[PDB]
C-alpha cells in the first residue's frame, strides 16, 4: 500500500442516535493524563439503562479497496457486561460478502494488563469496491469510526531501523 | 404509556407556537425513549421535525432549511412533558402536528415510532377565532345536532356526556365560502324510546372557550 | 434528503401487494427500515420495525425487506381493513443526522361490493328560526364507489341558491360519506310546500323531503 | 446417521451447513430456532451452528451456505446428527490416489 483515504466511516455524531458515544474511554488509554480512546473506532456502550440491537451498514462505493477495522470487547465480570451492554447474553456480528464471522463476548477473569481485567480483540476486513458490509450488535462492538481507502502500490515494505532519516 | 399534544389551534402568521406533549402512566419499565415531532398537512404525506432523548439530552432536528433555524425541542424530566416550539409561523405550516415515541428495550431493535398521541390540528391565519352556534336537529330512529359557523377547525361532539356512543355519526365539517365551518353528528336509535330516554349533545370548540350543551 | 415510494398501488382481496421504498447510501443503505399504515387523518401505526419485527399484535401476512438502498413492504392475503395509506421511514446519518419519511402510497382495495347511500334530511328548529335563520341538513351515508351529485329542489323548481356540499369521505367501513347544505330565510321555508334534497349515485336517486 | 467405510479406499464426503437471512426462515425451514448440526469421523469431529443475520444478497440470496469436506479413511464411520441446517450428503467418492496429476488453467484446445 503506497497511499491511503482516511475518511470517517460512520460518524459518531450522527450515526448512533440509540446507543451512547460520549463513554467509551479507558484509562489503558489514555491522553494528556486522562482517559481516551484510539482515535478510529468508537466504543458504544448502553445509553440510559437499556442497548438495543443495533445494525448498520456501510455500502463500498469508492471504487478501492476499503480497510475496515473494530473491535469486540470482553469484560471481566458479568457486572460489567450489565452496566456496559445491559445484556448479559449479548452478541455482536459482522458480515461482508467475502467475511463473515459472528463473535460473543465470553466474560471471564484475566490477570491485568495496563490494569485492565477486560480484554479486547481487534479486527480487520478488505470490503471490495461494491461490496457492502453489515454489523449487528447487543453490546461487545467497538464500532469502526474513520477506515482507509487504499491505494496500492508495489515494491513498498516495512523495514525496522534507528537510522534518521 | 400515554401522550396528550396540547397547543394553541390557533396561530397569526409570524408568531410562535408552543406545542406541548405531556406523557401518562407509570412504568417499572428498563428502557429508555425519544420523542420526536411529526407533522402532517391535510391530505399530505408526514413529516419529521425533531427528536430528543428521554435519558440524554442528545437532539436532533429536521435538515430542513425551511424549517431548521425555526424549531426548538427541549424536555422537562420533571413535569414529564416536551415542548416543541416553533418561530415564524407562516399558513403553509398549517397541519395535524403529531408527538411520537421511540421504545428502546435492550437488545431487540429500536421501537421506531412506538405510540403517537392523537395530534393536534394547528391553523396558521389572521381569521379572528369564533365560537359555533348549536342546534337540535328533532326527529329505529334519528336525530342530532347542527353546529353552526365557527372557526377554526375542530369540534367535539358527544351525546349525553359521552354515555351514548352507538348509532353515532358525526359528519366531516363543512367549508362555506364565507371561511366559517359548520358541521352536522346524529345518532341511529331505538325507534320507541324517543322520550323514554333523554338525548343531550355536548358541544366543546377549543378555540373559543366554547362549551355548549343542548338537549333534541 | 427523500423517500420514493409510488403515489398509489391497489389490489384484489387475496393477493399479495409489495409497495417499493427507495432512498439512499446515508439511509436506507445504512440503517433498518420502518413501515407506519396510516387510516385517513387519525394517528399512523407501527406495522413493521427493524426490518420487519412485527410490533406486538401485527398479523404476520405484513413483511418486509430492505437490500441494497432500497425496501419493500409485503402485505399477504390482502384483506378489507387493510385499505389505508402506507409510509416507509429511516434514520439518515447524513448532517448532524435525521429522521425521513417517505411520500406514503394510497392502497385500496377492489371488487368491493357497492352500497345505496343513506339519506337523511332535517328542517330547522324552533331555535334556528327564532333567530332569524333558517338551515336544511342533507347527510349522506354509507355509500360507495365515491361519487355522488346532489339536486335541491324548491317543490317543482331546482334551487342552487344556498346550497353548499362537501366532497365525499372516507369511513372507517371503507363506506363514504358526504353534506350538502341549503340555507334560506325564515320567509322562504315556511313560504313554499316542501322542499327536497336528491342525490344520484351511479345512475341511482334517492331523495327525502319535508314540509313546515 | 451415519456411514461406515466399507470400501477399502479413502472415500471423499462433501455437505453443508446452511445459514439463512431470518429466524423466520430458520422456522419455516428446520422449526428450530436453536438448532445445530455435528459431524463426527474419527479424525474430523466438528460440531457447528446455524448464525442468522443479515447479509448483502448475492445470486439473490441473502442467507448463505458453508460447503465442507474430509476425507474418511477406510473402516471410519462419519455420524451426521442435526436438529436443521444440514445440506446432507447424497453421493460421495471413493478415491483411486496417483501421482504427478495436478490441476492446470488453460485456454487451449483439447
Ligand atoms: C505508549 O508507550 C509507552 C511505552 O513506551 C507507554 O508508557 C509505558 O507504559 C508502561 C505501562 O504503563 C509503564 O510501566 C509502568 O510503570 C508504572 C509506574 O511507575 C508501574 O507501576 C507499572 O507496573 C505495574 O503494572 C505492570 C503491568 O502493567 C506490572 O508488570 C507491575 O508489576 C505493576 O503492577 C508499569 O511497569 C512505563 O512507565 C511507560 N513507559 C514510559 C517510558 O513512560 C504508554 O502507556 C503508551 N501509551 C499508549 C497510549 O499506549
Ligand atoms: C453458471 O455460470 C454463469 C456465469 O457465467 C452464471 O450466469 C451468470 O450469472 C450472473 C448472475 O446471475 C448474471 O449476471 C446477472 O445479470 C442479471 C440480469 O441481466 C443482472 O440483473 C444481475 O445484476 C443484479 O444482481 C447482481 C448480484 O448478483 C448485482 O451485482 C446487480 O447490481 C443486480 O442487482 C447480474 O449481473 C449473468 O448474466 C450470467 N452470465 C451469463 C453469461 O449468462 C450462471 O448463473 C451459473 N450457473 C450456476 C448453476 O451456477
Amino acid at each position: 500500500v503506497s497511499s491511503f483515504e482516511k475518511f470517517e466511516i460512520f460518524p459518531k455524531t450522527s450515526s448512533w442516535p440509540n446507543h451512547e458515544t460520549t463513554k467509551g474511554v479507558t484509562a489503558a488509554c489514555s491522553y494528556a493524563g486522562a482517559s481516551s480512546f484510539y482515535r478510529n473506532l468508537l466504543w458504544l456502550t448502553k445509553k440510559g439503562s437499556s442497548y438495543p440491537k443495533l445494525s448498520k451498514s456501510y455500502v463500498n462505493n469508492k471504487g478501492k479497496e476499503v480497510l475496515v477495522l473494530w473491535g469486540v470487547h470482553h469484560p471481566p465480570t458479568g457486572t460489567d457486561q450489565q452496566s456496559l451492554y445491559q445484556n448479559a447474553d449479548a452478541y455482536v456480528s459482522v458480515g461482508s460478502s467475502k467475511y463473515n464471522r459472528r463473535f460473543t463476548p465470553e466474560i471471564a477473569a484475566r490477570p491485568k494488563v495496563r490494569d485492565q481485567a477486560g480484554r479486547m480483540n481487534y479486527y480487520w476486513t478488505l470490503l471490495e469496491p461494491g461490496d457492502t458490509i453489515t454489523f449487528e450488535a447487543t453490546g461487545n462492538l467497538i464500532a469502526p469510526w474513520y477506515a482507509f481507502a487504499l491505494n496500492r502500490g508495489s515494491g513498498s515494505g516495512i523495514i525496522t531501523s534507528d537510522a534518521p532519516v | 404509556v400515554q401522550l396528550v399534544e396540547s397547543g394553541p389551534a390557533l396561530v397569526k402568521p409570524t408568531q410562535t407556537l408552543t406545542l406541548t406533549c405531556s406523557f401518562s402512566g407509570f412504568s417499572l419499565s428498563t428502557s429508555g425513549m425519544s420523542v420526536s415531532w411529526i407533522r402532517q398537512p391535510p391530505g399530505k404525506a408526514l413529516e419529521w421535525l425533531a427528536l430528543i432523548d428521554w435519558d440524554d439530552d442528545t437532539y436532533y432536528i429536521t435538515y430542513s432549511s425551511s424549517l431548521k433555524t425555526r424549531l426548538t425541542i427541549s424536555k422537562d424530566t420533571s413535569k414529564s412533558q416536551v415542548v416543541l416550539t416553533m418561530t415564524n409561523m407562516d399558513p403553509v405550516d398549517t397541519a395535524t402536528y403529531y408527538c411520537a415515541r421511540t421504545l428502546r428495550v435492550s437488545g431487540d431493535y429500536v421501537r421506531d415510532f412506538d405510540l403517537w398521541g392523537r395530534g393536534t390540528l394547528v391553523t396558521v391565519s389572521s381569521a379572528s377565532t369564533k365560537g359555533p352556534s348549536v342546534f337540535p336537529l328533532a326527529p329505529t330512529a334519528a336525530l342530532g345536532c347542527l353546529v353552526k359557523d365557527y372557526f377554526p377547525e375542530p369540534v367535539t361532539v358527544s351525546w349525553n356526556s359521552g354515555a351514548l356512543t352507538s348509532g353515532v355519526h358525526t359528519f366531516p365539517a363543512v367549508l362555506q365560502s364565507s371561511g366559517l365551518y359548520s358541521l352536522s353528528s346524529v345518532v341511529t336509535v331505538p325507534s320507541s324510546s324517543l322520550g323514554t330516554q333523554t338525548y343531550i349533545c355536548n358541544v366543546n370548540h377549543k378555540p373559543s372557550n366554547t362549551k355548549v350543551d343542548k338537549r333534541v | 434528503p427523500v423517500l420514493t415510494q409510488p403515489p398509489s398501488a391497489s389490489g384484489t382481496p387475496g393477493q399479495r401487494v409489495t409497495i417499493s421504498c427507495s432512498g439512499s447510501s446515508s439511509n436506507i443503505g445504512s440503517n433498518t427500515v420502518s413501515w407506519y399504515q396510516q387510516v385517513p387523518g387519525t394517528a399512523p401505526k407501527l406495522l413493521i420495525y427493524g426490518n420487519n419485527e412485527r410490533p406486538s399484535g401485527v398479523p404476520d401476512r405484513f413483511s418486509g425487506s430492505k437490500s441494497a438502498t432500497s425496501a419493500s413492504l409485503a402485505i399477504s392475503g390482502l384483506q378489507s381493513e387493510d385499505e389505508a395509506d402506507y409510509y416507509c421511514a429511516a434514520w439518515d446519518d447524513s448532517l448532524n443526522g435525521f429522521w425521513v419519511f417517505g411520500g406514503g402510497t394510497k392502497l385500496t382495495v377492489l371488487g368491493q361490493p357497492k352500497a345505496a347511500p343513506s339519506v337523511t334530511l332535517f328542517p330547522p328548529s324552533s331555535e334556528e328560526l327564532q333567530a332569524n335563520k333558517a338551515t336544511l341538513v342533507c347527510l349522506i351515508s354509507d355509500f360507495y364507489p365515491g361519487a355522488v351529485t346532489v339536486a335541491w329542489k324548491a317543490d317543482s323548481s331546482p334551487v342552487k341558491a344556498g346550497v353548499e356540499t362537501t366532497t365525499p369521505s372516507k369511513q372507517s367501513n371503507n363506506k363514504y360519506a358526504a353534506s350538502s347544505y341549503l340555507s334560506l330565510t325564515p320567509e322562504q321555508w315556511k313560504s313554499h310546500k316542501s322542499y327536497s334534497c336528491q342525490v344520484t349515485h351511479e345512475g341511482s336517486t334517492v331523495e327525502k323531503t319535508v314540509a313546515p
